[PDB]
């Protein structure tokens, strides 16, 4: 029984595994806004939009 | 945005408009996540 303990033992003997984990978050955002107002106004007529 | 002045002032001042407007607004999003799941687990991809 000792024996078969101690073979057990020299499996439990075993270091604690770490691992380094590198998770990376890569964002892009491109963006485009255009606005055009398009103005005619002459009061003279009345004529303005 | 939209006016059409007809006016008279000389002889009277008489004023003569037809007013309108028309407006158009498209919007379109087109939005797509992806998440990689165990399975029968639940995973998720939150955005906000």
């Amino acid at each position: 029984r000792l024996d078969e303990l101690r073979r057990i033992v020299s499996q439990l003997d075993i270091p604690v595994r770490q691992v380094m984990i590198e998770a990376r978050i890569v964002e892009a955002n491109v963006g485009y806004d255009k606005s055009l107002g398009v103005r005619w106004g002459g009061a003279y007529h009345k004529g303005n939009w | 945005s939209g006016i059409g002045i007809g006016f008279i002032t000389d002889n009277i001042i008489l004023d003569l408009q037809l007013s309108a407007m028309e407006k158009t607004g498209n919007g379109e999003i087109v939005s797509q996540p992806k998440v990689v799941t165990s399975d029968k687990e639940t995973a998720k991809i939150l955005k906000g």
